[PDB]
This record gives structure tokens, sequence and C-alpha cells, in this order.
């Protein structure tokens, strides 16, 4: 016996269709999911949640940015404010949260506008105008003297809250190797020159900064080696130490006995001419970054000249950077000019592994430098390096002017921004007045948010801030350390401005996209 | 290895791992219910794995749902199921107590104790706790108004807990106003209790108690009276089965000559019908049978107007029997030779109405010779609901039977359980050594409770828990009162509140069978290490 | 076993899936709710807006979706016309409640805070009253009518109910007493409402076609008995020891037939009702007394021709009475055509109501007595309650600008939760308009302003332009129907609200 409903309209193999409010209630609560993961990591007092790579590599983070880089997720909406956090970290280093913090709310709050009655078209033109509105509003609230860059003095003050928003509680210690190795690049500047070397062993309060990278290798030319000299003068390039061979078909005939008798010479001779011809430059270091010969090491070994092996090619440039000298394909044929002093080249160890440097400077003072971080966990040393960069953007964004310009973080403007933007909305006709409302209430998750992390009752932090609107700067927070409703004035904490628009405006955007899309078609496998 | 016995199916663990898993397998069944108790508890949902949903916050039917595995979890169970048969409430709670005994107690042989010492550490702290009951729940046997007290404390942590002040006098009221007895010289509240129903569908609050029983049944036959109220009723409570009449087995029928089968084919009715008027001659203004009346036996009790229903509940026909002075009779026969019936057999009530709930309609019996009849007919939703409100309510009944069976009241509210956790320590510590530690460990113990109060609620309680002990502990030391102490927690509104001064209050009883029982269990398991478990009986499975 | 979903990230889980049952029921509100299809198992197949019934035949896997489509029914055997609202309000109601769970305290600040809610609105439901006369009733009765496929005759239907209820006849009307068979073809207008009982009973008498085929002022016997020789009750055995005692025993077997009827035609009879078939020998021998006899009528229907025909049902015909005959006007089988039917009606002062219907193929009769029903009940509900509200989704609207009055002016962290139940009950009207938009949003504000100095009544049409005012619209819902719509609504909520963990295994141990 029957029955069955038919198929209206087929299609090839298997798709799915999605109506577009029944999508959007649906869909709004798949973004929904990966913001209650996203809200207890932003935040200095929060947390951080392990993640299991598909490959089985383990790894821990606050960055919300980065948990959602390890995570494999299928929602084409939730793709959206992902791809989001995601094009975020790359453009600008902090702030990864706020978007998605923003992102998720403005969607859960925009629901209610949805269901009142209001229509996807009409949400988004509201929203909008918001976006305008809030980002021209924060140009002007800033208040806070963007400070001109110089030393440790400003840079210590921006790049701590940068820092001490995850890595809480080191946040002192933390940034002070930061600003450090930031210094030791005499001032457009180059974020990527300061890589970062971590080595297990002790208390991360035990890292340390140099001037100059680190190398976790040996020096080639075995016993041979100085591994330890003062002052020397450098000359690094990259074609091959060994003899000139045939970068195209190539090979050796031998006719008669003399031939033979004095081919094994011949390449003796060369060998020696080419290195005592580089050493007697005063050359006390080669910096070999592509291939070396046994043949001819013979000769560097013996005078008391140092070799280190062939880094990577595009690690012998940050090198480059340190030394003063210059890269030079084809071995022999020297330049002055192209020479540079180093300061030290010893090997140290530390964990007991065989490490060269390039430590301080007399002296020329190295473009690059390294941090060393000591630590005890793989997984903590790493988000420690994460916690740098994002530092490293901080102080990549002050270095272009006039992004130099500070603003009231911990919150501070992001509640102050809730009556700001309920105003504009307040004062303007039509249906978007309720779209705007809610794009400020919106703005309710940094409140809320650092208020629930520290169990601070959420009921009485709210109400504190509106209280507290002083507009002495504000002026106005919360800090998880203390009682009732913080002052951000007092514990120096501001949060870079730049950082927040562009957070505030890929949020805008991207929860608008959301929005936007009607009908959702996806395939299969 | 080995070679030992036997496998497989058969095996054993060794002390530490045994001792674990006992601990591991207690928090178990005992975790899973530690979100339950106090107001700021919840209530669950146990899915019958066939979609059937059934919520409840009741702690000893929410084990009973689990399902128990192994043994030392089902022996917390078995401890639940207890403690309703003592009280009546605080399984949620005895459960906690025991398992947390287990926890610390374990945690100390895992130290190296020794369990003989410990056993003996609770043995004593155990005692002397009761010891310190005697100080707390005796001023509370003076303090009709702390009964209602005892009957809405038995609502929070509950579903009723919204209508508590309301449904608190539902409770009271029927027991203490209709529901007295007295066997062998003894007056007590049925341990047994009322009848109570549920309405489908209808308001919460407008749950109708009845000052009578609430028989759940249908008339007979559509033609009879569907009420005969007014005053004095002849109510009629008869065990006989007046439906029809077979040959008495072994006794064959067997005719001849005649043409006789007809003669006696009416006369096996006649007599059913004989028997039936004799009845309905001494009064029948409603008649109660648990057998059940036939169709040619109903005409006749249909015609004179006499309600009937056809095959009532047996455990009802005599609490009602009870209540309006007749006799629920069996057999028809008294003495010989006897019919029979007799006027004096009869009950005495005064309205028999048929009323109507939603689709449905049972027969109430309101007023009676003998005071006593109590029925409460709840309303609410779904069933889902209305069956979980009469869970608070068997709950909430006990508790104030077990208190209006025992003079002595206690300041419930983590204040007793807190006033132990300090005296205790503070004053039981005199042997030292080492059975202090095991002492220590069993106040300790106790707190657990206190804290899961307040845990209950998402905000930082640790503090809120910290300040009643201080307090607590200000009864005596340290370092003509007026007494400071004998506070308690008031979870709904954070900080500290005096228990007495508000309607909490728990029943003696159920702080001290709870208590006790909760030792027993924990050292039952302490004297556990080792635990030979052998395969059962395996399909023959033969490969011939 | 199993694991188990707990705290919020479950607590969601509950409410999510409540929403999720009132989203498939939108569509069905009063002004053009359009029919849904559902087909069914085993073969059942139907069609309507009968939330208790479209829900019915509706199965849910999930708990809290479980105890919504239990509301369904738990409310349409209370007042039975608030099927389809009471799952739309119980649902939008946690969706406008849910926000306030995590920025809320707790789940139980809640609870008592939605007590201080069904109180003040019930309270509110109350202002809204209207007397009911108890001819009028036919003005209410429209109402229940006009949602489903009785519009187009709205009035024949008002009319047919509020008779059938008219009929019976006591203070509380028991529909167990008012049958409804339910004739295929025709004309919707060709749905008569007897007066008696109508029987698919084909020419009584099975023996020959000789009974009378109508009789003018039958004095009828309803019997439950049986009418066939007695087989002795206690197990007995024969034994013929004598030559000739079996012929002599084959006449005792013919004889107490005899007797049978000897004893019932006492009773001048001359129509009888027997719940069970009569034998061929006692089918005779009464028929010389020129008496009908149908055999096989249901129990329960011989309980509505008890009231009918007025005499009692009685067994064991030796103690017969002049109380057990009956008067009723007349018995006519008329053939529906290739199928027979015996009709019985008259008698004066008679409880019993057969309302048969007529239209299209028993689907679409089906449908209506569906609806109907739905109207008859609305009729009680109004009569034994003799009170009405403003209907239109304005008594909601009242309750709503009521206890948002009630918001501001309450000082506690609790507050927000009053509010939430409030907001939800705008939304009762909210899909009146959008059912007939677009569009149902601009009109909402409309009605917040005139409730606020509009006077109480005034709602929206389902006509439907906008805004209305539903006293001079005329659609009255009875109170006792919003009344316990709301509360069904409110209370399992609260109840699923109470809830913070699932486990998904039983026992029962
Ligand atoms: N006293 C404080 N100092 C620095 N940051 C604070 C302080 N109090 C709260 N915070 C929070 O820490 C930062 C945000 O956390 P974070 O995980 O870094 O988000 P994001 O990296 O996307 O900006 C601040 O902007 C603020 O909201
Ligand atoms: N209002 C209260 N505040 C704090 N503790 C209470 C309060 N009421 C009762 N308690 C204590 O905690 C309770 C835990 O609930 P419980 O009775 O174990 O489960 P249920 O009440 O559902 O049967 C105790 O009954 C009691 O001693
Ligand atoms: N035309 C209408 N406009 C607004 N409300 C109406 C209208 N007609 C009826 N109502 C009320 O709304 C109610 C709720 O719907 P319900 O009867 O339970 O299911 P349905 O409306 O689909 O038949 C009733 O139908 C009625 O009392
Ligand atoms: F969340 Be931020 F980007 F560290
Ligand atoms: F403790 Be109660 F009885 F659940
Ligand atoms: F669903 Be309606 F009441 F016909």
């Amino acid at each position: 016996l029957p029955q069955n409903p038919n198929a209206g309209l087929f299609k090839q193999g298997y798709n799915s269709y999605s109506n577009a409010d029944g999508q959007i209630i649906k869909s709004i609560a798949a973004i929904r999911e990966l913001h209650q993961m996203c809200l207890t990591s932003m935040g200095p007092c929060g947390r951080n949640k392990i993640i299991v790579n598909h490959l089985g590599k383990i790894i821990i983070t606050n960055d919300a940015a980065t948990m959602l880089r390890e995570l494999d997720i299928v929602h084409p909406a939730v793709k959206v404010l992902v791809m989001a956090t995601e094009q975020q970290k790359i453009d600008m280093g902090d702030g990864t949260n706020l978007v998605m913090i923003l992102a998720g709310e403005l969607l859960n709050v925009s629901e209610k506008l949805i269901s009142m009655g209001l229509s996807a078209v009409e949400i988004i033109q509201g929203y909008n105008m918001a976006r305008k509105f809030t980002l021209k509003e924060l140009d002007e609230m800033v208040v806070g003297e963007i400070t001109d860059k110089n030393d440790k003095n400003e840079l210590l003050k921006m790049i701590k809250p940068v820092i001490s928003s995850k890595k809480y509680g080191s946040e002192d210690i933390l940034s002070e190797l930061v600003s450090e190795a930031v210094s030791h690049v005499l001032p457009y500047f180059n974020v990527d020159s300061i890589r970062v070397v971590k080595i297990m062993g002790g208390s991360l309060s035990n890292s340390t900064v140099i001037k100059g990278m680190v190398f976790n290798r040996e020096p080639e030319g075995h016993v041979k080696s100085l591994s330890e000299d003062k002052k020397h003068k450098v000359a690094v390039f990259t074609c091959p130490l060994d003899i000139a061979n045939t970068e195209t078909k190539g090979t050796v005939l031998l006719h008669n006995a003399q031939e033979m008798l004095d081919f094994s010479k011949g390449e003796e001779k060369q060998i020696d001419a080419m290195m005592k011809e580089i050493a007697d430059m005063g050359v006390e270091c080669i910096v070999a970054g592509a291939g070396v010969g046994e043949l001819a090491l013979h000769y560097l070994n013996r005078y008391g000249i140092l070799v280190l092996k062939v880094p990577s090619k595009f690690e012998l440039r940050r090198l480059c950077r340190v030394c003063g000298a210059t890269p030079l394909p084809r071995l022999g044929a020297p330049t002055p000019e192209e020479l540079g002093l180093v300061e030290t080249v010893k090997t140290m160890e530390i964990g007991g592994d065989r490490v060269t440097v390039f430590k301080q400077e007399q002296g020329e003072i190295s473009r690059t430098s390294t941090i060393i971080l000591r630590g005890a966990t793989q997984n903590n040393l790493d988000d420690i390096e994460r916690a740098i960069d994002d530092g490293v953007a901080a102080v990549k964004g002050l270095m272009k002017p006039s992004g130099g310009k500070l603003l009231p973080g911990a919150g501070a403007t992001e509640i102050e921004l809730i009556s700001r933007i309920t105003k504009y909305g307040e004062r303007t006709p039509g249906l978007l007045q309720l779209a705007i409302k809610q794009f400020a209430v919106a703005f309710e998750v940094v409140p809320r948010t650092l208020a629930e992390t520290a169990g601070l009752d959420v009921n009485e932090v709210l109400p504190n801030l509106y209280a507290a609107h002083n507009v002495t700067e504000p002026g106005a927070v919360k800090t998880d350390h203390l009682y009732k409703g913080v002052d951000i004035d007092g514990e120096s904490d501001e949060g870079v401005k730049d950082i927040r628009e562009e957070n505030i405006y890929d949020m805008l955007a991207t929860k608008k996209f959301a929005i936007n899309v009607a009908t959702e078609a996806a395939t299969t496998v | 290895s080995r070679s030992d016995t036997l496998f497989l199916g058969g095996e054993k663990i060794s002390g530490d791992d045994i001792r674990n898993q006992n601990v591991l397998a207690t928090m178990a069944v005992a975790n899973v219910v530690k979100s339950s108790l106090g107001p700021v508890g919840l209530d669950k949902m146990l899915v019958d794995d066939i979609g059937d949903f059934t919520v409840t916050n009741d702690g000893a039917t929410i084990l009973s749902l689990l399902d128990v595995q192994h043994p030392a979890g089902k022996i917390l169970v078995e401890l639940a199921q207890q403690q309703d048969r003592e009280i009546g409430d605080g399984t949620t709670s005895v459960v906690i107590i025991a398992s947390e005994l287990l926890k610390r107690a374990n945690e100390l042989v895992k130290n190296k104790i020794h369990p003989t010492t410990i056993i003996t550490g609770f043995r004593v702290a155990l005692r002397e706790a009761i010891r310190f009951i005697n100080e707390v729940l005796s001023t509370s046997v003076d303090t009709k108004e702390t009964l209602i007290n005892i009957a809405k404390t038995s609502m929070s942590s509950k579903i009723i807990g919204a209508d508590s002040d309301f449904f608190s006098n539902m409770v009271v009221d029927a027991l203490l106003a209709v529901k007295t007895q007295n066997s062998k010289g003894e007056i007590k509240y049925p341990v047994k209790a009322v009848n109570v129903l549920k309405a489908h569908g209808k308001s919460a609050t407008e749950s109708l108690l009845v000052p009578g029983y609430a028989l759940n049944c249908t008339v007979a036959s559509q033609a009879m009276p569907k009420r005969i109220a007014g005053g004095n009723v002849k109510i009629a409570c008869l065990d006989l089965n007046l439906q029809k009449a077979r040959m008495a087995m072994g006794v064959q029928i067997n005719i001849d000559d005649p043409e006789q089968l007809e003669q006696i084919r009416k006369r096996e009715a006649g007599i059913v019908l004989e028997r039936v008027k004799k009845i309905i001659d001494a009064g029948a203004q409603v008649v109660l049978t648990t057998k059940g009346i036939d169709d040619l036996c109903l005409k006749e009790f249909v015609e004179a107007k006499i309600m009937g229903v056809r095959r009532c509940k047996k455990e009802d026909l005599r609490r009602i029997a009870r209540a309006t002075g007749a006799t629920l009779v069996s057999s028809m026969s008294n003495l010989e030779g006897e019919e029979t019936f007799e006027s004096s057999y009869l009950g005495l009530c005064d309205e028999v109405v048929q009323a109507k709930f939603s689709d449905d309609e049972c027969i109430l019996i309101k007023g009676t010779s003998k005071h006593s009849s109590s029925s409460i007919i709840l309303r609410g939703a779904n069933d889902y609901s209305l069956d979980e409100m009469e869970r608070s309510l068997h709950d909430s009944l006990s508790v104030v039977k077990r208190t209006l069976e025992s003079g002595n009241v206690v300041p419930g509210g983590g204040c007793v359980e807190a006033a132990l956790n300090i005296y205790l320590d503070n004053f039981a510590t005199t042997v030292g050594s080492r059975e202090q530690l095991a002492i220590a460990e069993f106040a300790a113990a106790l707190l657990i409770i206190p804290k899961t109060l307040a845990v209950n609620a998402a905000k930082d309680s640790s503090e809120l828990v910290a300040k009643l002990r201080s307090y607590h502990a200000a009864s005596q030391m340290a370092k003509k009162r007026r007494s400071y102490r004998n506070y308690g927690l008031d979870l709904i509104r954070g900080k500290i509140v005096d228990e007495i001064h508000a309607g909490v209050l728990e029943p003696t009883i159920s702080k001290v069978k709870s208590l006790k029982s909760a030792l027993e269990a924990c050292v039952a398991i302490l004297r556990i290490d080792t635990m030979i478990t052998v395969d059962p009986e395996p399909p023959k499975e033969d490969p011939h | 076993g199993t694991d188990a979903s707990q705290g919020k990230g479950q607590i969601i889980s509950n409410i999510n899936a409540c929403v999720a049952v009132q989203e498939a029921l939108k569509p069905t509100l009063g002004p053009l709710g359009s029919d849904i299809l559902i087909v069914t198992s085993n073969q059942k197949t139907t069609i309507s807006n009968d939330g208790a019934t479209i829900l019915k035949l509706l199965d849910v896997v999930h708990p809290a979706a479980k105890t919504l489509v239990d509301i369904s029914r738990a409310q349409d055997a209370e007042v039975g016309d608030g099927t389809t609202s009471v799952t739309i309000l119980a649902g939008e109601l946690m969706k406008e409640a849910k926000p306030f769970l995590e920025e809320g305290i707790s789940s139980h600040l809640i609870m008592k805070g939605y007590r201080k809610a069904v109180s003040l609105a019930v309270e509110k439901i109350n202002e809204l009253a209207v007397d009911i006369t108890s001819e009028l009733l036919e003005r209410c009765a429209r109402t229940a009518m006009s949602s489903k496929l009785i519009h187009n005759n709205a009035d024949f239907f008002v009319k047919m109910c509020v008779d059938a209820v008219l009929s019976l006849d006591r203070n509380d009307l028991d529909d167990k007493l008012i049958g409804i068979k339910k004739i295929p073809g025709g004309a919707m207008e060709e749905s008569l409402f007897i007066n008696g009982v109508a029987f698919k009973k084909t020419f009584s008498y099975a023996g020959f076609e000789q009974q009378p085929k109508k009789f003018n002022n039958p004095k009828i016997l309803s019997l439950n008995v049986e009418l066939e020789l007695k087989a002795e009750k206690d197990n007995a055995e024969v034994r013929v020891e004598h030559v000739e005692d079996y012929q002599a025993i084959v006449d005792a077997e013919w004889q107490l037939i005899f007797e049978k009827l000897r004893q019932v035609e006492e009773t001048g009879a001359n129509i009888v009702l027997s719940k069970l078939p009569i034998g061929d020998l006692a089918t005779q021998f009464f028929a010389d007394r020129n008496i009908f006899c149908a055999g096989r009528v249901s129990a329960d229907d011989m309980n509505r021709v008890i009231q009918a025909v007025g005499g009692s049902i009685q067994s064991t015909t030796s103690d017969i009475k002049p109380e057990h005959l009956g008067t009723c006007a007349l018995f006519e089988e008329m053939q529906i055509g290739s199928e027979r039917y015996n009709l019985f009606q008259g008698c004066p002062q008679a409880k019993t109501c057969t309302l048969l219907l007529r239209g299209g193929a028993e689907q679409v009769i089906a449908e209506v007595e569906r609806s109907l029903h739905d109207a008859i009940m609305i009729v009680k509900r109004a009569l034994q309650n003799k009170l009405i509200v403003a209907g239109g989704g304005a008594t909601e609207m009242e309750v709503s600008k009521c206890l948002r009055d009630y918001s501001k002016t309450i000082a506690g962290k609790q507050q927000m939760i009053i509010n939430a139940f409030a907001k939800a009950l705008e939304v009762i009207p909210r899909q009146l308009c959008e059912n007939a938009g677009f569009d149902a949003i601009e009109i909402l504000n409309k009605l917040r302003l005139a409730h606020s100095k509009g006077e109480k009544w005034y709602g929206v049409v389902f006509e439907t332009e906008n805004i209305g005012d539903n006293f001079a619209k005329f659609v009255w819902e009875p109170a006792l129907v919003k009344i316990n719509a709301l509360n069904s609504a409110t209370e399992a909520t609260n109840l699923i609200l109470s809830v913070d963990e699932t486990i998904t295994n039983k026992g029962s141990e």
C-alpha cells in the first residue's frame, strides 16, 4: 500500500536548497555556535582551547583567528565570518576577535529585527549607515594623544595591551622583549625582519633578545672551524663553495698519463687558489648559503676561517641584513664594498644544543634581530610567538603615520559607542531606526564579554559602565582584577585606534554578506 | 602470570585499581545528580531510547532511570531508594554525602592511611555528629505554622517551587485535616498517603483539593444518575463481584430425564439477582464493587437510580469505606444462615457527584461520617509535567508525615551540615594522631552539600560558602550569647540569613537516617580491595 | 551506554526545538491559513488546519518538541478551539524569553517572574469580557465555522451546531450523546439534523422483509439481551438415557425462544432494538405481532436511542416494566441509494442529536465535521461559561500593552522576564497580518497606540487590509479559550525552562 509524495522539480545527483528566511534562522545559529566558543577566548582573563590537527598535531591558542585557522568548518555561512577573522589577521595583526565577536553579535541582534518584520535589504542599509557613522565617530572619539615613536617609551605602552590580551600575567616581561628586538632597527621599516627563535629549557622568564639572528646549526669544516672569533669581518655568498660545477652538461675527460697524473693536482691547485684569494681579503668568516665543497674545504679551516652551513634561500637575506655584507653569485672576485663586519660569531649552546649566533654589535648594529625564547612546553612557546607577532604587527601600524593614534580600549570605547551609536538612530526617521538601535546594542559584546570572563555579575558591570559615561576620557572600563568597574585611564590600558576601526569594518562587512544571501545551493562530496 | 582462576569472563581487580574503580563508580552516579539539589538546582529529562521522555528533579527516580551499571553505583541507587522509606525527601542529597565519604576516605588510603583506621574515623565522627544534632533539632519541637514551612521547603529545588506557598497548604491540609488513622493504640498519618490524580490541561494553580476521595471510575451504565447529593447518602463498597454466576467448579451438571435444563438456567441468574436485591434493599444510593457488575445485573441497579461502578480499585473502596463508616463487604453470607445485608454496612457521605476534567470524568465522594478524606487533583499543561508535579507532591507529603510523626525538626538549608563541619574538626579532634585525619575528612565531606547548593548558581559562590563557615564556627570558639549562630544559606539571594527566621526547615529524622546510611554504604566499600566477577551462562554455541 | 548533553549547550537545543514545531503552524491562522495535506501511516491521509489533528498525525523525535505537540491536544480537549494558537504562542513565548537566560542570572528567577505574568495577564484577559445571552450564540458559533472549509456556508453550520447543542440539554452537554453520521454526496446544504438516531441498519427483520418500513407512534424496546436459545452459563452437559428425550430437548429449545419474546410482546411492543442479533425462531414468533426488530445496534448507539425514544434498556424480559417502552414518532428505512439506512426520530424533550452531513468525498466530509466539532464545542465553551473576549488578536495585544506597562513599573533584576512574556503575546496577531500581508509589521505599532488611549477592543481584521475593531467586526473568542490558551502556553514553557540536562537512556530498572 501507498503513499509517497513525488519530487517537485528534479536535478542532478543531490543538491541542497535553502529558503532564505529559514536559512537565516538556521545559519544565524551555525554562526552562533562558533560565537560562544570565541567569546571565552577574547580578552586577558579568558581561556584557551586546544585543537588537534587533521594530521594529529596539537595546538593551543587564545587568538580566535587561529582557532579557526586550525578548524575545518562546513557551514558556508560560518565560512564567511571565518574568512573575515582570517582576512584580517593578515592585513592587521590584532583585533581578530572583535571581528567574530561583532560579526556574530550583529547577526544575533539582527535576528530580532528580522523577526519583528524588517527585510534583509532594510536591515543591510540600516547597519551600513551605522558603519559609516561608527567609523567616523571613532576617528574623533580618540582623545588618546597620538604619541610620537621613539625608544621604548611609547612602544612598551602600546605593545603591552596587544600582548596582555591573551598571554595575561606575563604582559610586562613579554612585551619587553618585543620592544627590545624592535629598537635594533634604525628607523619605512620592515616588520618581517624581526624573526623569532624559541628553544626548550628553563622558564619563559629566562628568555633573551640578541642583536642578530640565531642559527640552530653548527659551523661546517668539522674540527677545522674556529667557532670563536672577535669582531671578525664576514663575507656571504650563494654560489657553491666547491669547484665550479657545470650548470649544463659537463664531465672530465683525460687522454694520456700526463693528463691523469696532473688532473688530480689541477683540482687541488684551483681549490687552494680560490680559497686563499678570498682569505687574503681579510675575510674572517664565510657564510655559505648554497653548496659546500669538501675538496676545497681543505683550505678554509687551516688559516683560521669560520664557515656557516647553507641556510635557506630566504634566511640568507635576513642574515645578511645583520652582517652588513652582501650576497654574490660565482666564487671569488670578492668586493670590499660588498663585505660586512660582524661583532661576534661564537658557538654557544642552550638546552644542550650546538648553536651559532650573531649576538651583540660593537658596532655596526644589525638591521634585523631575533628573540630567544626559553620555555618548557612546545605548545606555549608557540602561542607566545603569536602574542609576539601580534605585537610585531602593532609596531608595524605605529610605524606608518598617522596610525600612531591611541584609543580607550579595555571596553571603554566599545562601551561609549553604545550610546553614541544610539543617538544616530535615535534621531534618524524611518524604519532604519530599529536597524540602528540594534547595531548599537550589538557592541554589548566587548563590555559583557569582559565581565563574564572574571565571574563578575554581568548584571552589575553593564549598569555601572552606563552610569560611567563619565566622558572624562573615558575614563571608564572594567578590570577583572578589582572591584565594581575599573578605570582605563589608570591602568595605562588603551587599544590602538586603527585596529579597532579595521575590526569594526570587517565585521560590519562580513555580517552584511551573511545577511545579504537568501538561498544557499550547497553541493555534495 | 596467574595461573589463578578463572577466565574468561571471570576476572578480579586488586587493591588500588578497585578502591579507585569503586570511587569512580560512585562519583559517577553521584556527579550526575549533583546539580539537582538546592533551590538553584534544575530538573532533567530521561529518554526511553524510543523517543519517550520523562522530566524530573527527583534524585531517587532519576537514578532508577539511569540503570545503575556496576556494584558500587547500584549500591548508591539502593541507598537512594532507602531514603524514601526513612523519609521521602533528600534522596538527591544522601547519595552525595556517601559518595563524598568514599571520595575522601580513599584519598586517605591513597595516602597509605589504611581503611581500618578510616572506617573507625567515621564510626566515631558519626556518633558525635548526632550528638551535635541533639543541640540543633531539639529547639525545633515547638516552633500548623511551621508545618507549612516544612511542606514548602519540600517544594523548592522542584517544579512546584514557583507555586510553593499555594501548594504548601494543599499538602498540609489533606493530611492534617482529613488523614489520620489508628492501629494498636498508635496515631499516625498515611505513610501510604491519600489518593492524588492528574488533570490533563487546565491551569497550574487551579489544582482542586477535595473534601473527599476521588475514585477514578466511570458510571457502569449510562442510564444511571451522574450524581446523588444532598446529605446522608447510602454508600456500599461491595467486593462481592455481583455480576453473574457460574456453577461451582468440579460440580458438573448432567441432566435427565428432563427437560429441566431451563428450569435452572434462569435459576443460575436468579440467585445472583436475589443477592443483588437483598443489598439494594438496605440503601443502594451508590454501589461500589471491585470485581464488577454485569449488564444483566445493572438494569436492576439502574432502574432504582442507584449509581453503580463496575470494577473499582480495591485499595480505594477500603479507604472510602473507612471514612464513610461503611464496611467493605467480602462475601454475602454473614454467619448462618444469612443472605445477607444490614443497613449497618452502608456508609455516610454528603455528595457522590461524577465530575468532569477535560475529556475525562471521575466520581467524587464529598463529606463523610468520619471527616478523613482528601484527594488532590492536579492540573497542568502536559503529562510530562503533571506527573512530575506529583513527584514533588509524593516527596513533600512525606516530609510532613515524618515531621508530624516526630516532634523534632532541624534548620536545613546547609545550616546543620555547616555546624557539624566546624564542630567536629574544631572539637572532635581530641584523639588526634592518625584517627584525626579521618574524622577531619568525615567533616569536610559534609561541606560537599553546602558547596553544591552554591555552585548550582553560575556566579562565583566560593565566598558565599566561606561566610557560612566563620558564622557557624561562631557558636563556640575561638581565641549568655546572644548566640550568633544557627544561620544558613539563602541561595535565592547571596549572603547568609537565619533559616529559622525563614520558612525553611527539614525534619530531624531526614538529617539522621540519611547521615547514618550514607556511612554504612561508604564503609562497606572501604572494606573492599578485590572484586571477583565471574561470567554468566553463555549460549550453548556448541560446534557439535 | 549513551552520552548526554547538559548545560546551556543543551538548554538551547531545548528552546530552538520548541520554536521548531510552531514554525509548522504559522500558515494555519484563521485568516488565510492554508490547509495542509498530511500523508500518514498506515495509509491515513488527512487535510486541514485543526492543530490538534495536523500535529496529531505528525510524529516528533525531540523531547521538547514532544511536549509542545502535546499541548495541542492538551488544549483541544479543555476548550477545543485554541488548537493552532496555543502552539504558536507557547513557542514564540520562549524565543523572546531566551536571551534573558544567559544574560539573565538563572532559569529560576524567570520562573517566579512568569507567575506575576500569567496572573496579571489572565486579569487583563478578563477585562475584555462579554456576556452571552444563552439565536445570538449563532453570532459566536459563526467564528469557529469561519477558519476551516465551513466559511462558504458559515450560516448553515452555525445553526446545525447550536441546534445539536440545544438538544442536550443538561447543564453539562456531553457530545457523547450527539452522533454524527456523514453521508457522501448531495449538497453541503443537504446536511439535515435529525432529532433522533440514524442507522446504517438495513431492512430490519433479517428473516423476511415483512417488518414495517416505518411505523407511526412506535413503542420501542431496546434490549442488551441476546434473544436466542440461551445456553447454560454453568458448563452443563446432556445425557440422553431415554429413547425420545432427544425430540423433547429439541423442543425445549424452540420453547424458551417463544417464551422469550412472549413476555416481551406483553409490553405491547411494535419495534425492538436488540444490541445482539436474534434467532430465526424468535424472529418469527414475534413477527406475527406486527412488531419491527433491529439487531446488531451498537452499544453506544442504543444509548442515543435510550434518550430519544425514552425507554430504558432492560435485561431479562421476565422482569420487564411499562417504564421500559418509549414514545417516538416514526421509523422509516429510506435508502441512501444502493445502501439502506433506518432512521428514527421524534419524541418530546429528547437529548440525542444525530447531525448527518453531506457534500463531497468521505475525506471532504471528514474535514467538515472536523471543523464542525470546533463549532459544536466552541458554543458549549461559551454556554457553560457565559462570557466572551475581544478576539481578532485584540485581546492578545491588550495583555501585551498592559504587561508592557507593568514592565517599567518593576524594580528588580527579574524585570527582563515579565517583559518577555509581553513581547511574545504581541506575536499572536502578528501572523494574522503576516498571513494577509504585506505587511504585518507596520500595523503592529498601530494597535499599540490604540490600546493605550484607543480603548481595550480594536484588533486586526482577517479580511484583510489591516487594523480594524473586533466588536464592530464581529469576532469574539470565548474568554474560556483565550484564558487557557495563554495558560497552556506559559506553563509548559516554564516546565521546559526548568530543564538543564537530557539523558539518552532508560532502565527502567
Ligand atoms: N586592563 C586591560 N588592558 C588591556 N586589555 C584589556 C584590559 N581590560 C580588558 N582588556 C581587553 O583585552 C583586549 C582584547 O582582547 P583580545 O583577545 O586581544 O581581542 P583582539 O586581539 O581581537 O583585539 C582589549 O582591547 C580589551 O577588550
Ligand atoms: N531555600 C533553601 N535554601 C538553601 N537550602 C535549602 C533550601 N531549601 C532546602 N534546602 C536544603 O537543600 C535541599 C536540596 O533539595 P532536595 O530536598 O534534596 O531535593 P528535592 O527538594 O527536589 O526533593 C534540602 O531539602 C535542604 O535541606
Ligand atoms: N478572521 C480572524 N481574525 C483574527 N482572529 C481570528 C479570526 N478568526 C478567528 N480568529 C481567532 O483566532 C483563533 C486562533 O486560531 P484557532 O481557531 O485555534 O485555529 P484556526 O484560527 O486556524 O481555526 C480562532 O480561530 C479565533 O478565535
Ligand atoms: F584577539 Be586578538 F587578535 F588577539
Ligand atoms: F530530595 Be527530593 F526528594 F528529591
Ligand atoms: F483551526 Be481552526 F480553529 F479551525
